[PDB]
């Protein structure tokens, strides 16, 4: 369990996970402490054996040290980076709009070699941007998460082409640092091995070898083992190593004098000196497991070296004839085989810890130019190391990271499980990267090697699509930043406790079996065959002794919102991807209720997403409060937790916290103590169990539209509030200040009676659209006050207010500046989207009176009706099993026991034999619900209240026609069903226009959802208006309607003084087109039919 | 009349189209003027040539309302007439 | 083009050959072992001939002085005495 | 592909002595706007800046003839006179057009219906609309056809 409050779910998994889920958020909080070197990150790493770890910061200040001048004479170097505590809490960096962030201090030594004098002293860096306990960070007061990037890592990649002029088989290689310049070679049609440095012409290979520093004798005997080596090497015009470094200079630097000294320094300054040219970390790893190099010692350096350009061009000579296995002196023995570019053995995450560190890198480059000019003007006695350093450069560079970067986006704050995913997001596409743009389809397909690490179901419908995607629940991040995930031990067909992460490329060396397989005590596998996964992302039926490992859960594969549909494996895939996606757009009610037929994610979801409050050590409370909660532990210490109350969130959307606590009841550590906007009881609530009946209805729920009960609007079961924003700033100009007032001219009395003294209209005020929210105005005076948008209407919740006379920092020209915020709740209407979990989307079409509702005898009416037609062809009839056991969920079950167990029910928990009313149950995606257990339930429901079993065994009821009165002729499917509310609301999807602002560079309408933007008419309806033939409707709309300025004041008035439409005359394009033809000495002539004219 | 846009042909034009064509000859390289953003006389911009900036405006001054129409003014050469002839009237450069 | 391997591997003087049959190769010159050498770098050969059998002037006096300076010591000799 | 372009100027009275200019056509102002923005600056068409050269090069060779200049100056300035008539039909066309103080090229009269938002394609490209909205759609069942 691991959760004291919990509600009881009863479960209907059968086998147990021996592993639980990981912290949710630790991608982002684990990144980032590795970033900033926490001592909790370091005590871990040297517990996972990592030999002296160091932190990002401390990588990138020891790449910069030391810093010395051309001459020698002197150094700098930077050491110790640690952080002083925040200077403000992050409520209170949301209310002032400011940044959380921390003081980072480095110790700064500098040196004068000559003298060998010391100086050491602390040097501020920088207010530095924290990460939250929510993993997010506040930058100006708004809340913003860093995606992690899956970017190819650096290394050395072979492949395999056919050459189309002749089919035959060529294979080529690539080494892709992480800054520097590339190195390719190939084996062409001829069959000669050559060589492309820094993307410049094709040369014999041989030539770099010679390059290098190796003689013909060399190569003779390192390399002949292959004839196409050695007919390369006597086929070419190169004596010795001085020709070879003058031919490569020339193709390096065209048009330049070439020289002994320039050749050889710029080889070894291409890919072998560090400071232009490295493999990072991961590349280096990649490079040396890949050749077989360097085994058994310490990654320590970045640069590509000799061994690796031998034994790359020995690798891609040894494929090309065909040879599987490899060895090079002073290495091991390899595979060899060409790479698969899309594998995660080859992709890799760019966390926001790296993300950050390599703008804090670019940073650090201008101040070292800084450190390099300022140190060498000025004498070297007053010189110190705090004013050699200039942090603005460092500063600059952080700021625009947290300001404009593609990776640092607003939080989707819709509901508590759009966040959390928005924090698991992995997303390709970014600097450096990838883009929407041309991403081929093969970059967007599912691979075989996405297994337990990414999610195949949870991705973006539209041009995203495959581009961005979910981390798999059970998943971890490499500190190279390979995804990993863990597979318990098996051997001698016997599984065993034992947990061991695997990267893609560890897996592919093993065979891991489905953990579904039974096994029977102490963990022999029944079966004498299991399903198993095979390096080809393949499955089959090994025998029972041929497995190497096994899946931990049945749903490894799934991301959290996928983990949250229930009977996932019932609908297809694109209706599941439906369902996940829509989860996260569903806006939170007023009243939360959690499902009735649930997964075990959602407790743990809810608790990670961090929308809820939980109490850090046990106690008993103190104090309730809609605003506060007040515990003492059994410490005797006190603590206070703080509730957010009606707080707009980035989309808009209520953030209302509620405590469930008593007074004086006991607290544990852990326990949940306050709601957030989507749970009950601690457990998520996206939405409302509906009774459901199944069946069409009068042609009003026809094309997937949906029928509701009038009770949903007067019991307000789908009602949400939504906080809009409007800011308005008081500024100066050449001719004078901006004055907010409520002495604006020429306004009625009237219309500022709401408004105050200052001009601002007071609190608890009805706004009716149009409506002033802040009076001002500005010189010429002119009123210029704020006002409500079209169609936007609620109460003014609150204010806020920013002076410069109180050191409001805000930016210049401005003197005040006024927020309004105004609270609107809306009842669900006609034209709203509802869905469920398994992408049932449809929109609302009727909404009935509760007595034209079909009702059960009971005298129950139900609240919705979904069409037949949708389930069959939509292939997600997971919607109808999760129906069925919505019912077996709201009335009890009991299953008889006295003669014995049923065999239908004999694999159900002794737990689950009965259960009362009302109670929720857990039906994991991959371990949940059997179609027997569920039949079986169904007929043992519990009779209602009067003692009648309203649903049969099948599901069915005899409904009642509401409105006729007599039953239907035959049962209806009915149910309970988990209903979403999208955010996909009618209130600001409607347009609407009759002339208005035009465009002014080029004089067409504007185009905007707040800027009262009309309809664009494209050249597809140019072509249907053409079929129809209407040749005057198409004028009005090419002409009148969009361009011309004086056929819409004189049809404007035509329409206003109720006259015949003048019919158009003279285009007035072509009169502009005529003198644009004739300006350039074209007689341009109209003709008529009779003759010139 | 566009009841009798039946085809449209183009051509070269001669001199004597582009001398018939225009309302006067630019003579000078002016702008509007910088000292008071009225057009320059035999400018660019001229009002003598391409018309009245504002409708019915002499640009001396001499007739100055809507009942006027089509009068050139004996002293300055402006039409009496609406401001639209600006984006109709041509000019032309006679090259030495 | 879709043409067979033969029609596109005759029409180009740059095709390289995967192996090359040599009979009666006591008749080739030094410059048609430099050809053929060059239009098969993959060095695979099957030579074959008699060299008592010659009856060109510029053929081989023996298989050594034609073939060491593409492959020196790196070809095989096989013999077939027994007549039947 | 020589007699194509002989017999175009034989199957019709169109005189070839059309390809020779005269004189130049001056667009109307309003095609060329000239403003004053906020703050004083002033914004305006690269026409404007055309036409003035064309204009002061034409003043000074009528200068130059009148001065009684030898003919090499005089031919120069005529050279010069070409070069700006070029620029102002079409800039770019030859070698290395004329740039303004962004290094940019100007935009001649071609430009105003050369480019991809030039006058022959602005009424190709979809338009927005007046008269016109946008909302959700749901099955109104009870309807007539019409
Ligand atoms: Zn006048």
């Amino acid at each position: 369990n691991s959760v004291p409050g919990a509600p009881n779910r009863v479960s209907f998994a059968k086998l147990r996970e021996p592993l639980e889920v990981p912290g949710l958020l630790d991608v982002q909080t684990d990144s980032f402490e590795w970033l900033v070197g926490s001592d909790r990150w370091r005590q871990a790493a040297i517990d996972r054996g990592e030999e002296n770890p160091v932190g990002g910061l401390e990588e990138v200040l020891a790449e910069l040290s030391p810093i010395e001048d051309f001459s020698g004479s002197m150094s700098l170097s930077f050491s110790d980076p640690r952080f002083d505590e925040v200077k403000a809490s992050v409520d209170e960096c949301k209310d002032k709009d400011m940044t959380y962030a921390a003081p980072l201090f480095v110790t700064a030594e500098f040196i004068n070699n000559n003298t060998g004098e010391i100086k050491s002293q602390t040097v501020f860096m920088g207010d530095f941007p924290m990460m939250t306990e929510k993993g997010t960070f506040i930058i100006n007061g708004t809340e913003r998460v860093v995606v992690s990037q899956l970017v190819r890592s650096p290394g050395v990649y072979f492949d395999e082409t056919i050459d189309k002029s002749t089919e035959k088989t060529l294979h080529s290689v690539k080494v892709i640092p992480g800054r520097g310049a590339w190195l390719e070679f190939d084996v062409d049609k001829r069959d000669t091995v050559g060589v492309r440095i820094d993307r410049k012409r094709r040369q014999p290979v041989t030539v770099l070898l010679k390059a290098l520093g190796w003689t013909n004798e060399q190569i003779v005997e390192r390399f002949g083992f292959s004839e196409i080596m050695m007919g390369t090497l006597e086929k070419d015009t190169t004596s010795g190593t001085d020709e070879a470094l003058l031919d490569i200079y020339r193709k390096l630097r065209p048009g330049e004098p070439p020289t002994k000294e320039s050749a050889q320094t710029l080889l070894e300054n291409l890919f072998f000196k560090e400071k232009r040219y490295d493999l990072a970390r991961v590349g280096r790893y990649k490079v040396n497991k890949k050749l077989g190099l360097n085994a058994g010692k310490p990654i320590t350096s970045s640069t590509l070296t000799e061994e690796d350009v031998v034994a790359t061009i020995e690798y891609l000579v040894r494929l090309h004839e065909g040879q599987t296995s490899m060895t090079v002196p002073g290495g091991v023995e390899v595979p060899v085989e060409v790479d698969d570019i899309d594998h995660f053995g080859n992709r890799r995450l760019r966390t926001v810890g790296e993300l950050i560190q390599n703008q804090i890198r670019v940073g650090l480059s201008r101040m070292e130019r800084v450190v390099r000019e300022r140190m060498t003007t000025q004498d070297v006695e007053a010189i110190t190391p705090q004013t050699l350093i200039n942090i603005r450069p460092v500063v600059a560079a952080i700021k625009e990271f947290f300001g404009t970067s593609q990776l640092s986006q607003f939080m989707d704050q819709n509901n508590p499980l759009s966040g959390l995913t928005h924090k698991r997001r992995l997303s390709a596409l970014g600097p450096g990267g990838l883009s929407r743009e041309r991403a081929g389809l093969e970059v967007r397909d599912v691979h075989p090697s996405h297994y337990g690490r990414m999610c195949p179901i949870e991705t973006p419908e539209g041009p995203n699509i495959g581009l961005i995607g979910s981390l798999s629940v059970y998943a971890r991040v490499n500190p190279f930043g390979f995804i990993e995930t863990p597979y318990r031990k098996v051997e001698n067909g016997v599984v065993t406790d034992q947990i061991d992460y695997l990267t893609a490329d560890e897996e592919d060396r093993h065979v891991v079996a489905q953990a579904n397989s039974p096994t029977d005590e102490n963990g022999r596998f029944t079966e004498d065959r299991v399903m198993v996964r095979k390096k080809g992302g393949e499955v089959e039926f090994v025998s029972a002794d041929q497995v190497d490992y096994m899946d931990v859960s049945p749903r490894q594969m799934v991301s959290v919102a996928t983990a949250m549909i229930p009977f996932l494996e019932h609908d297809d895939a694109n209706r599941a991807l439906m369902g996940a996606n829509m989860q996260r757009q569903a806006v939170p009610l007023v009243r939360s209720e959690a499902p009735l037929v649930g997964t075990g994610m959602e407790l743990r979801a809810a608790i990670d997403a961090g929308d809820v409050v939980v109490a850090d050590k046990t106690g008993v409370i103190e104090e309730v409060s809609a605003d506060y909660i007040t515990v003492m532990a059994d410490d005797g210490t006190r603590q206070s937790y703080r509730l957010r109350k009606f707080a707009r969130s980035n989309h808009g959307t209520c953030a209302n916290q509620r405590p469930i606590v008593d007074a004086g009841q006991r607290v544990e550590a852990g326990q949940v103590i306050a709601d957030g906007p989507c749970t009950q009881n601690g457990e998520m609530a996206l939405g409302k169990n509906l009774l459901v009946a199944i069946m069409p209805w009068e042609g009003h729920n026809y094309e997937d539209a949906i029928i509701l009960s009038n009770r949903l609007v007067e019991e307000d079961v789908l009602t949400s509030i939504h906080i809009e924003e409007h800011e308005i700033d008081a500024r100066d100009t050449k001719l004078g200040a901006e004055e907010i007032t409520r002495d604006i001219p020429n306004v009625s009395d009237e219309v500022l009676a709401d408004l105050d003294e200052r001009g601002i209209v007071r609190i608890g005020a009805e706004v009716r659209d149009g409506d002033i929210l802040v009076g001002k105005v500005t010189p010429k005076v002119r009123d210029t006050s704020l006002k409500v948008p079209h169609g936007e209407s609620g109460k003014v919740i609150g204010i806020r207010v920013f002076s410069r006379e109180d050191d409001d920092e805000l930016p210049a020209g401005v003197n005040e500046l006024v927020r309004v915020y105004v609270a609107q709740k809306r009842k669900i209407s006609d034209g709203d989207k509802l869905a469920g979990r398994h992408g049932n989307k449809g929109v609302i079409g009727k909404i009935l009176p509760v007595e034209d509702m079909p009702f059960l005898p009971d005298g129950t009416p139900v609240d919705i009706i979904l069409n037949t037609h949708g389930v069959p062809r939509r292939m997600n009839i997971g919607q109808i099993l999760e129906t069925h056991l919505g019912w077996v969920a709201k009335a009890g079950w009991n299953i008889d026991v006295a003669a014995g167990v049923p065999d239908w029910a004999s694999k159900l928990p002794e737990e689950l034999y009965s259960a009362p009313a009302d109670s929720t149950v857990a039906t994991p995606v991959f371990d949940g619900a059997q179609e027997g257990e569920l039949a079986g339930l169904l007929g043992s429901t519990l009779p209602n209240r009067d003692g009648e079993v309203m649903v049969d065994a099948d599901g069915k009821s005899t409904l009642f026609d509401g409105r006729s009165g007599e039953p239907f002729p035959y049962p209806v499917t009915v149910g309970y069903m988990y209903i979403l509310k999208l955010h996909h609301l009618v209130d600001d999807k409607i347009h609407a226009r009759s002339t208005g602002p035009y465009s002014m560079i080029t004089q067409q309408p504007l185009g905007g959802k707040a800027q009262f933007g009309g309809q664009r008419f494209g050249e597809m309806e140019c072509w249907a208006m053409q079929a129809y033939g209407a040749a005057y409707t198409l004028q009005e709309l090419l002409t009148i309607k969009s361009d011309d300025t004086v056929g819409r004041v004189k049809v404007y008035e035509a329409i206003v003084k109720g006259e015949n439409i003048p019919e158009p005359g003279i285009p007035e394009s072509f009169k502009v087109l005529l003198k644009e033809l004739q300006s350039l000495c074209l007689n341009v002539e109209v003709l008529s039919s009779d003759g010139a004219a | 009349d566009v009841n009798f846009f039946d085809e449209l042909r183009i051509g070269l034009a001669t001199a004597d189209d582009i001398r018939n064509w225009s309302y006067g000859e630019v003579k000078k390289p002016e702008t509007i003027n910088y000292r008071t953003l009225k057009p320059e006389k035999d400018g660019l911009f001229c009002e003598k040539i391409f018309g009245p900036t504002r409708d019915w405006e002499c640009y001396c001054g001499k007739y100055k309302r809507v009942r006027f129409k089509g009068i050139i003014c004996e002293r300055c050469g402006v039409e009496v007439t609406r401001a639209k002839v600006r984006r109709e009237r041509m000019g032309h450069i006679e090259l030495a | 083009d879709n043409r067979e391997l033969s029609e596109r591997a005759a029409a180009d003087r740059e095709w390289t050959y995967g192996h090359v049959v040599v009979d009666e190769a006591q008749e080739l010159s030094e410059m048609d072992w430099r050809l053929l050498m060059r239009r098969c770098p993959r060095r695979s050969f099957t030579i074959v001939g008699d060299l008592a059998q010659r009856r060109s002037p510029a053929g081989a006096r023996s298989w050594g002085a034609m073939l060491d300076s593409y492959v020196p010591g790196r070809w095989v000799y096989k013999s077939l005495s027994v007549n039947y | 592909k020589r007699l194509k372009v002989v017999a175009a100027f034989q199957q019709s009275g169109n005189s070839p002595m059309g390809m020779v200019l005269d004189a130049v056509p001056v667009i109307p102002p309003e095609l060329r706007p000239m403003v004053q923005l906020d703050g004083g600056r002033f914004a305006t068409s690269d026409l404007n800046d055309l036409y003035r050269r064309v204009i002061n090069r034409n003043n000074r060779l009528k200068r130059l003839i009148d001065l009684g200049a030898p003919e090499i100056i005089v031919n120069n300035e005529k050279r010069m006179l070409q070069e700006s008539v070029d620029a102002l039909f079409d800039n770019g066309r030859r070698g290395r057009p004329v740039t303004g103080p962004g290094n940019r090229p100007l935009k001649s009269l071609s430009d105003l219906l050369k480019g991809k938002q030039g006058r022959f394609r602005q009424n190709l490209l979809g338009k927005r609309v007046d008269y016109s909205g946008r909302s959700v759609i749901v099955v109104g069942p009870q309807l007539k056809l019409h």
